């Protein structure tokens, strides 16, 4: 358990309004950063042998990395060479007798084969670009309403690792895995880039795509890597978002192709409540449609909160405003509630685009300060694709 | 060799017999998403655009003014917009309005259109645009036009026996490299389809495709701007009015109304001149300009 | 999908085959009746106006109901033919009944339960035509009615149904004129509206269709303007229109 | 009825 | 059937075994007999003119069939001397051989719960439920 | 009339109205950004040290000699003796990868130590058989088997009795007391397939067997039985049953059988018939040593495998009855803080055909609600609110408006 | 060393020794049609400085549509022994390749074919198989069907502007087409090949005839007049069976007698019909 | 239809597509280089019934007399193929019996043995 590598965010400044406040804080930041930068720069020239480099010597360079298979006596174990082949290699004194396990990735001498080092964090390049370094930039206060959506979001991703008391005081077992799902640009991603923001823990992500490899093994064994580092890395979270995409409702599929996807829901289907139970890696899907998933994919067990995402309701929608014309710069005119008020299904992503439109529509009569006008044309102008589609006037 | 520069996922070179790394070499892109990067910049100038004046403005507002002065868009605190749909009757200047942003861009133009992307081996079309996402953020800004966007983005369908279920796993990747967990910065999209409905609702969401810019069948003053943009090279006579032969031609499409300028030039050629008079257009904005009727009296009566 | 039989309700409610049905009224021709004191006029279009067709009827597109209420169709040519059929009968029928014409209202409401009922029993396909009714009674003189498909009707000052009904109905409001309705401005209107909502421009005589319903003397006179007072009646647009050229 | 089909690669 | 896919090594072992099949004429001591549960797969070339080509058809036992079959798979058991395994065929329908003997497997074990040595009628009617994995309720509207 | 932005304009909209700090600001921010990125790359990266011993239990000496005297030895497999003329054998020689090659042994083996078969490892040079090499013993397989006994007992699984008691006379019964199957002579099913509803009790029966099982239980992953080179998919299925015909006692558990299950049809272009064939060097395997598997969805297993020749027993995990789920809620609720008192009976009529999983969320979310609000004891009144969320709240539509027609 | 590239016969681009072999004159009438293909796909490769002497770009594709048996393949079959550049041929049905990424991908490799050996003609026979009018699809099968119509449209007049590469397609129904692969830019011409009037079968008899030996006695415009609707097939017909049955008779000649027992053949098409539906 | 009047080659292969349903064909495929000749072969000819087994019959030994005529009647609307199997089936009639055909006895039972259970 190497611990939570959880991202690296810089504290954040605010006042937003662009005020002094807000260049000493972000010239306090910069001042540590370039003390940071100092010390390390530093410490590399302020700072200025014969037991290693007898070792390396007996190494040389390169070294193979082929998987250990048998350890045959204490100094003779068989090693598969990276091509599938077999040998019968020679286990040195250096390397440590105890970390060599069957199926670890063994390092082994080029000229003649012989084990001279264990190779831990052999994860492929395609689970570690999973990993989230630097953490996202929206806070759960860019989240305007969703009190609802977020407190059952944050009772299994951040409760259970701040007051884990509570829950094993009680019995309960932290609920782990919520599936995510509403109408398109409801904020579904959203909440996920906030939790990202807030947790401790490692914050692997996907997409619901990465882990379909096109070869036969390739997919499956992705899946079994991804909850393989999630839960090596200690309190973890994997985003599988647009979920979609690996399990739908599995079928009678007369194309291999098809039936190789499923082998990969089936394998995500078993990583999360099966023999063997898991241990602290929570699971955060996200889909539009929930409709089609596998019943047992978002079976009560493994996708334990199925958090419903509406379109914004009338006062949300008027929270989602603010949030996005937060650092506009409206005239005294701007009463959002003209646009807010109509019935129009306006999702949380038209929102930001009726604030993106109305700030462009500014710059054409070359103002900075958008007028109460410039949300109407915005409004209309943002709001296409979805048209009129309603029945006629048989209702009274 | 300063380790700093090897990061996961380069491209390194080893020496032929010692294994020593001596260079970083370019970054690997797969050998087809890089032809899909523009080297030739096509010919398409907004000149030879007409009555789509409204249009390449709006289009300019996404394309080229967040790339170019993104200053403003900061103050104003409001967010960039992204991408671009261009909708339409067909023949109307969808990829006309593209082949131009694509001769004044300085921003690299990579093109994937239509079928590109469907790769018969499963998890591959996901891989394609992961690594075209990719090669449009090192060489950012860039805009990604993807042409005939219902051949990839169709509406979802249920999964099943029949059912469209890996162009449906390509299409969940552009739907989140554009608007997904990782923001994208300075990378637009000018998608240019026919059919605006038949394309998932994640699609023709704000964030990925904010402005949906129609382009309709041309005016009367549109069709005659259209008409003397064809025909600038053209040796036409005196009395060839450009205008009347455009009143002849409603709702003509907009790339019919070349069709009548190559056809009266064809009708030309065939008889060895270099002039297209005035009947050598309205005889030929007959022929360009054809229909199908109902034929059938029967049907037609159908309804009254 | 629901759409099978007209008697099955969408999960969300909806009767798909009555929308799949009056949706359906916009492939037929267009008819339109202007607001007008004193009178109500509908206006309608031959959509088939081939050469080698002998004008017979005259009257393809409006029917006179009753010796004082006229309707037109859009729709289905068979079902129109049916529905005419049983409008007339329902007229009469309350004539004989009552010895009092059938005052408009009781007509639309005679029909449009029939229509409807037509959308309740299974087995019947939902009547494909909304008409328009003008008229006058004794208790509310001259008034509009527009029958739906679906059986709803209602009461109207200028409507269009058919081909382009967005069109004609938002110009119908444009220039939407209330109380100041006389006929004359109703004519001009009505063609006038026909000019943009019918393509093909020049509104030629022979391709339009009018028919004129007033109060004479208590008499009731349901007309169809001959192709000669179109002709002027035409011109008489045609003429006005050029005047407002002058801007440029 | 008519089916499209994907496909895998055995290495 | 057939189909670089990696699957032309199972067809060097079919057109190799197709090879031999054809290579010794008939009048040898060398009769072959292939079994396949799916024969609408099969290549056309491996049943054509000198290879499995007068091909055995087996049926989904008839009735009687099932009745006789039922038998065979519980001689070794001490089933009841009045068992009507005729009556048991009837209630024993779409039934495969081999599901037929697991109603005599099925049969025994059901036996066993109730600690009983011979197998009543019963039991094996219990089985021909739990072959196919019904689980017999009285429903109440029958009385 | 959208006027594009002339240079002019674009001027003065991005100074006029500036505030002062503006481009300080946006300054300051822009240098941290290129300052975090030159921080990161300075420690990037972090050394991953390679697994080297403590210097006390090194022979660096030594070493050296190990390397320089013994020789790496390919592993072959002897696949035939020809015996030339019993006294030069010329066994022939498996190199995996390599080739077949008719080699002939170093003189330090003896002739007799290389029967046929065995694992023999060879030299790199001539291919010499130099040493005998035990059997193999697969790295993935024996990491299969369950090393560590599942913790849930037989007492966890609730409203299963009969399902249990069925599975208990194919899997233990006739493994613990071989005798009740001998006397009537009933041959024990080598093989139960269960099937229900997804999460209605399929692997905590699978757990809850493996519990007690005084035998060797091998859960069978299904993902590593679909191997990318062709054919290590059969070669890891015989190379699991070889494993458990060696113990005494053993059980294996296919999980999720759909994975390698899937009803076969030719799809030759393609690797999926690579898994296909592992499934028929599976079918030939299973047709002392029982068989387990588990399947939500049994319809997509092939006809074949489904047979009372190789799956002779097949259990049914139905959804609860109502004595059986107020017994699935206690099982869950032993460890809740919950109020005595609680009519668990009550709550096991409001979830009606619900799952033993979904009951088991019930309780999970009754807490959940105790949580939100600062009580420590669960009470009642919560469950309902419980029962409103997990199970209501995602059952059907059926509301007020369209169920004023039940009463 | 550069090694020269090898796109020979990917798609199969017209070998040397592949030319159909048959002359302009050889097919007979259609000479209004044949000019306007003429006009298309063969003179601007040659005659290019006559074309933008008069500024307009030389039509781009040409679609002959007309009654099955018209003539409309061998109008294209002429081309390709007559024309310069490198003819390839890809009939309809080509494309519709199984595996979802093969059938859109030909035609990206056809279109790629011909840019690389360029001038080239691509003639798509039969494009009624994957060019019908796009109706919303839902499920897999319309679905690829549509992406190849898609990817047809995207290389004829896309992003990718493809210099010298005229496109010829040939369909005997013409209106299921989609109305963007009809819209001027991308199947200019839109030739018709209709029935042979009683004059196009004149000159149809006398080139199909003109090898065959017919004895003086045969007057070909006996059967020339015969009201009769035969298409180009049948004349061809009433014309390589009216010989096969003086070979029967082992007679080296046809004569009179045969081609009114060949006529009675090629044209009782009815025979079945049911006689209620007259 | 493409690749019979194709452009590619013409060839000088032949093609000998044979139905059981000769309305159903569409009309292109019956063309003169396209398909031509539409021969027609009815149930064996009334006479054939003797040719098939004098070509089918005479291989497998027997020396009894055959009274064909019987056979021929005793076998109406016969397939043909049921044909090849009456002596045949004949054959295994007489692989019990003995290993000698010497009897027509044979070929009615063996007739019977084709039709009844031919059917
Ligand atoms: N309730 C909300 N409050 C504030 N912003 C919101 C809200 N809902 C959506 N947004 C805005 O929506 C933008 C993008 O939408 P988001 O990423 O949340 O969608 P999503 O759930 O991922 O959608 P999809 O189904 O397309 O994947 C965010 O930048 C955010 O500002
Ligand atoms: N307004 C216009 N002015 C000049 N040329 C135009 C105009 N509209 C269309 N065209 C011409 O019509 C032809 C048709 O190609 P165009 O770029 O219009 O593609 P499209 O049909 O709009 O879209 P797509 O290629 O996706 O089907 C081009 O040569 C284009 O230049
Ligand atoms: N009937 C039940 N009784 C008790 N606990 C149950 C029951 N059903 C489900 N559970 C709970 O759910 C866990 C796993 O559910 P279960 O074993 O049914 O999964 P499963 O059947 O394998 O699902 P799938 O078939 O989709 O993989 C159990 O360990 C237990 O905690
Ligand atoms: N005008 C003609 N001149 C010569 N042969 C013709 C003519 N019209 C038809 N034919 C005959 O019919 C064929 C025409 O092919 P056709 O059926 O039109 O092809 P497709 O249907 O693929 O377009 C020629 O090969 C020739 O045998
Ligand atoms: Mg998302
Ligand atoms: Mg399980
Ligand atoms: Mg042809």
């Amino acid at each position: 358990t190497k611990g939570p590598d959880a991202a690296s965010k810089l504290p954040l400044v605010t006042p937003h309004t662009q005020c002094r406040l807000k260049l000493l804080k972000l010239e306090r930041i910069k001042d540590y950063l370039l003390m940071e930068e100092e010390f390390i720069r530093n410490q590399e020239q302020m700072k200025p042998e014969e037991e290693r480099s007898k070792v390396d010597d007996l190494r040389g360079t390169p070294m193979s990395v082929g998987t250990l298979e048998e350890i045959i006596d204490d100094n003779h174990a068989i090693v598969s060479t990276s091509v599938g082949s077999e040998h019968y290699v020679s286990i040195l004194s250096f390397v440590d007798k105890d970390l060599l396990e069957p199926g670890c990735s063994v390092l082994l001498n080029h000229k003649v084969h012989a084990v001279i080092g264990v190779l831990m964090d052999d994860t492929d390049p395609l689970v570690t670009v999973m990993k989230v370094e630097k953490a996202p930039q929206e806070t759960y206060a860019d989240i305007g309403g969703l009190d609802n959506q977020i407190q059952e979001i944050k009772e299994s991703v951040e409760l259970p690792l701040t007051h884990p008391e509570y829950y094993e005081e009680m019995g309960i077992k932290p609920p782990k895995g919520v599936i995510l799902y509403g109408p398109p640009g409801t904020g579904k991603t959203l909440l996920a880039k906030a939790v990202a923001n807030q947790t401790s823990a490692t914050f692997l992500r996907v997409v619901g795509s990465e882990l379909i490899q096109k070869y036969l093994g390739d997919g499956p064994k992705l899946v079994r890597e991804l909850f393989r580092v999630a839960e090596e890395h200690a309190p973890s979270i994997v985003f599988i978002d647009e979920i979609d995409a690996i399990g739908t409702k599995r079928y009678d599929s007369n194309s291999g192709g098809e039936r190789e996807i499923q082998r990969t829901m089936l394998e995500l289907l078993n990583q999360l409540d099966g023999f063997d139970s898991r241990g602290d890696v929570k699971v955060i899907m996200a889909t539009n449609r929930i409709e089609t998933l596998d019943p047992a994919l978002i079976r009560p067990g493994r996708i334990d909160r199925k958090i419903e995402f509406p379109l914004p309701d009338e006062k949300t929608k008027k929270r989602i405003f603010q949030i996005h014309t937060s650092r506009m710069t409206l005239a005294d005119d701007v009463t959002l509630d003209d646009l807010i008020m109509a019935k129009d299904d306006l999702s949380g992503a038209d929102i930001k685009a009726i604030c993106t439109e109305a700030g462009l529509m500014a710059l054409r009569e070359r103002r900075m300060k958008v007028t109460n006008e410039d949300f109407k044309k915005s409004k209309e102008n943002v709001l296409y694709k979805k048209q009129e589609g309603t029945p006629e006037g048989l209702y009274l | 060799i300063d380790i700093n520069d090897v990061t996961p996922n380069c491209r390194v070179a080893l020496r032929n017999d010692s294994y020593t790394l001596h260079k970083i070499l370019p970054n690997k892109v797969d050998p087809l998403v890089s032809l899909m990067m523009v080297e030739k910049v096509p010919d398409s100038t907004y000149e030879m655009i007409g009555g789509l004046d409204k249009q390449i403005k709006e289009i300019k507002e996404v394309i080229e003014l967040p790339v170019k002065h993104p200053e403003l868009f900061e103050a104003l605190g409001i967010a960039q917009p992204k991408g671009v749909l261009l909708y339409g009757p067909p023949g109307t200047g969808k990829t006309l309005l593209a082949r131009a942003v694509a001769h004044h861009t300085d921003c690299t133009f990579i093109r994937v259109s239509g079928s590109e992307l469907v790769q018969k081996f499963i998890g591959e079309g996901a891989r394609m645009v992961r690594e075209l996402f990719v090669m449009a953020r090192e060489h950012a800004p860039s805009i990604i036009f993807m042409d005939e966007i219902d051949s990839i983005g169709s509406s979802r369908l249920e999964g099943g026996s029949g059912g469209d279920s890996e162009v449906q796993r390509t299409m969940l990747e552009l739907l989140n490299q554009l608007d997904g967990f990782e923001a994208t910065k300075n990378i637009k999209v000018i998608m240019a389809t026919n059919r605006i409905d038949i394309l998932d609702s994640a699609l023709l969401r704000p964030g990925r495709i904010d402005r949906k810019i129609e382009f309709p069948p041309p005016n009367e003053e549109a069709r005659l701007d259209i008409l003397k943009i064809h025909s600038r090279k053209m040796n036409l006579t005196r009395g060839i009015n450009l205008r009347k032969i455009a009143e002849l031609m409603p709702g003509a499409s907009g790339a019919e109304v070349k069709g009548v300028c190559t056809e009266a030039g064809m009708y030309a050629l065939r008889e060895r001149r270099v002039h297209v008079t005035q009947e050598d257009f309205e005889m030929a904005v007959a022929k360009v300009m054809q229909k199908d009727s109902e034929k059938n009296m029967s049907i037609k009566k159908l309804w009254k | 999908r629901y759409d099978s039989r007209t008697t099955i309700f969408s999960p969300e409610g909806r009767l798909y085959q009555v929308e799949y049905a009056m949706e359906a009224i916009g492939h037929a021709g267009t008819c339109l009746g202007i607001l007008a004191n004193d009178g109500v006029l509908l206006a309608a279009e031959r959509r088939n106006i081939h050469k080698l067709l002998d004008e017979v009827f005259f009257s393809e597109k409006i029917y006179k109901l009753n010796e004082d209420m006229a309707c037109s169709v859009a729709g289905i040519t068979s079902d129109a033919n049916v529905l005419t059929n049983e409008l007339r009968l329902i007229a009469q029928r309350y004539l004989l009944q009552y010895q009092e014409p059938i005052p408009c209202e009781q007509l639309v409401t005679a029909l449009c339960d029939i229509k409807q009922a037509y959308t309740q029993f299974g087995g019947k396909r939902p009547f494909g035509v909304s008409l328009l009714y003008i008229g006058w009674d004794k208790h509310y003189g001259f008034q509009l009615y527009q029958s739906d498909p679906s059986g709803n009707y209602g009461g109207w000052k200028a409507t269009c149904i058919g081909n382009n009904s967005a069109a004609a109905v938002s110009m119908l409001k444009q220039d939407y004129k209330e109380g100041e309705m006389t006929l004359k401005s109703a004519l001009a209107l009505a063609i006038k509206v026909l000019n943009k909502t019918m393509d093909v421009s020049k509104l030629s005589a022979e391709k339009v269709e009018i028919a004129t319903l007033t109060r004479e003397n208590g008499k009731t006179v349901i007309r169809v303007l001959k192709q000669k007072e179109v002709e002027q009646l035409i011109k008489k647009h045609e003429e006005e229109e050029a005047k407002a050229e002058r801007e440029k | 009825a008519x089916x499209x089909x994907x496909x895998x690669x055995x290495x | 059937k057939r189909f670089k896919a990696g699957d032309r090594e199972v067809q060097r072992t079919m057109l190799e075994l197709l090879n031999q099949l054809d290579g010794f004429q008939p009048n040898t001591q060398v009769k072959v007999i292939a079994a396949t549960n799916r024969v609408d797969i099969l290549d056309p070339a491996l049943l054509r003119s000198g290879r499995l080509d007068r091909k055995i058809e087996f049926p989904m036992p008839n009735e009687e069939a099932r009745a006789r079959i039922m038998q065979i798979h519980s001689r070794k058991m001490n089933v009841s001397p009045d068992v009507n395994y005729e009556e048991l065929a009837r209630c024993t329908d779409d039934f495969n051989g081999a599901q037929c003997k697991a109603v005599c497997v099925e049969a025994g074990m059901i036996a066993l719960r109730r600690g009983a040595t011979e197998l009543t009628h019963e039991d094996y009617m219990e089985g021909i439920l739990e072959v196919q994995a019904k689980k017999k309720a009285n429903l109440q509207y029958y009385a | 009339p959208i006027r594009a932005l002339d240079e002019g304009d674009i001027a003065l909209l991005k100074t006029y109205g500036q505030s002062t700090y503006s481009r300080q600001i946006k300054q300051v921010e822009d240098d941290i950004q290129q300052l975090l990125k030159k921080i990161n790359e300075l420690t990037g990266i972090k050394e991953s040290d390679t697994g080297l011993a403590p210097p006390a239990l090194w022979d660096l000496a030594a070493d050296k000699q190990t390397l320089q005297s013994e020789q790496p030895l390919q592993v072959a497999r002897c696949t035939k003796i020809i015996n030339a003329d019993s006294e030069d054998p010329k066994y022939i020689i498996n190199v995996k990868q390599f080739a077949k090659f008719v080699v002939d042994l170093s003189d330090q083996v003896a002739p007799t130590d290389i029967e046929e078969g065995m694992r023999v490892g060879v030299d790199r040079n001539k291919y010499q058989i130099h040493i005998p090499l035990p059997p193999k013993i697969d790295p993935t397989v024996t990491m299969m088997q369950v090393e560590e006994k599942p913790d849930v007992t037989y007492s966890d699984v609730g409203g299963c009795k009969e399902q249990i008691e069925k599975l208990r006379e194919v899997v233990e019964t006739p493994l613990l007391h071989p005798e009740r199957f001998v006397n009537l002579g009933i041959e024990p099913p080598k093989g139960v397939l269960l099937f229900g509803p997804p999460g209605t009790g399929k692997t905590l029966c699978a757990r809850a067997v493996a519990n007690r099982t005084d035998a060797c239980f091998i859960r069978v992953i299904g993902s590593e039985l679909v191997q990318k080179y062709v054919g290590e998919g059969a070669r890891m299925v015989r190379e699991l049953f070889e494993m458990a015909r060696t113990k005494k006692a053993c059980l294996i558990f296919f999980d999720e059988i759909d994975a390698i299950g899937g009803a076969r049809f030719d799809d030759g272009a393609g690797g999926d018939n690579e898994v296909q064939r592992t499934m028929l060097e599976l079918i030939n395997q299973l047709d002392n040593i029982k068989v387990l598997m588990a399947t939500n969805r049994p319809d997509t297993l092939d006809p074949a495998l489904m047979r009372p020749g190789r799956l002779d027993r097949k259990i049914e995990f139905s959804l609860p009855d109502l004595e059986g789920r107020t017994h699935i809620f206690k099982i869950h609720a032993r460890s809740m803080s919950v109020e005595r008192d609680i009519r668990f009976e009550l709550l096991a009529r409001l979830c009606p055909n619900s799952t033993g999983a979904e009951i088991r969320s019930v309780c999970t979310e009754a807490g959940m609600f105790a949580i939100r609000a600062r009580r420590k004891i669960a009470t009642e009144k919560d469950f309902l609110e419980a029962v409103n969320k997990v199970i209501k709240s995602y059952a059907k539509f059926s509301a007020t408006p369209r169920y004023m027609t039940y009463n | 060393d550069v090694l020269p590239p090898e796109a020979d016969s990917s798609i199969m681009m017209l070998t040397s020794d592949q030319k159909p072999d048959v002359m302009y004159a050889d097919i007979g009438g259609m000479d209004i049609q044949k000019q306007e293909v003429r006009e298309a796909v063969e003179l601007p490769l040659t005659h290019f400085e006559l074309y933008k002497q008069i500024g307009i770009d030389p039509p781009r594709g040409v679609l002959m549509y007309g009654p099955p048996g018209c003539g409309k393949t061998m109008l294209a079959k002429a081309v390709a022994h007559h024309t310069t550049a490198a003819f390839i041929r890809v009939v309809g049905s080509e494309f519709v390749q199984k595996y979802l990424g093969e059938g859109p991908r030909m035609v990206r490799d056809v279109f790629r074919l011909a840019k690389e050996n360029a001038p080239a003609i691509i003639f798509i026979d039969e494009i009624d198989a994957i060019a019908t009018k796009r109706f919303d699809a839902q499920t897999g099968a319309d679905r690829e069907v549509q992406r190849i119509l898609l990817e047809l449209l995207n290389q004829m007049d896309g992003f990718d502007q493809n210099v010298n590469v005229k496109v010829i397609m040939a369909t005997n129904r013409a209106d299921t087409l989609d109305p963007a692969l009809l819209r001027p830019g991308r199947l200019d011409r839109k030739i018709e090949f209709p029935l042979p009037d009683r004059r196009q079968k004149r000159l149809i008899f006398s080139t199909i005839t003109s090898k065959m030996n017919l004895s003086e006695e045969v007057d070909l415009e006996d059967y020339v007049a015969r009201p009769d609707k035969i298409s180009g097939a049948d004349i061809n017909s009433i014309c390589q069976e009216s010989g096969m049955l003086a070979v029967r008779e082992n007679r080296y000649i046809v004569l009179a007698k045969d081609f009114e027992k060949a006529y009675k053949t090629v044209i009782k098409k009815d025979e079945q019909e049911h006689e209620f539906y007259k | 239809l493409n690749q019979m009047d194709g452009f590619d080659t013409l060839h000088r292969v032949k093609m000998i597509m044979a139905t059981n349903r000769p309305d159903t064909l569409d009309p292109a495929l019956l063309r003169p280089g396209r398909l031509d000749r539409k021969i027609h072969i009815d149930l064996p000819n009334e006479q054939a019934r003797l040719d098939i087994l004098k070509i089918h019959a005479g291989p497998i030994t027997k020396h009894g007399e055959i009274d064909y005529e019987a056979i021929v009647k005793l076998s109406d609307g016969f397939n043909g193929a049921d044909l090849r199997n009456v002596c045949t089936e004949a054959g295994m009639f007489a692989i019990r019996a003995d290993h000698d055909f010497v009897v027509q006895e044979d070929f009615m039972k063996a007739v019977r043995k084709v039709a009844d259970s031919k059917k």
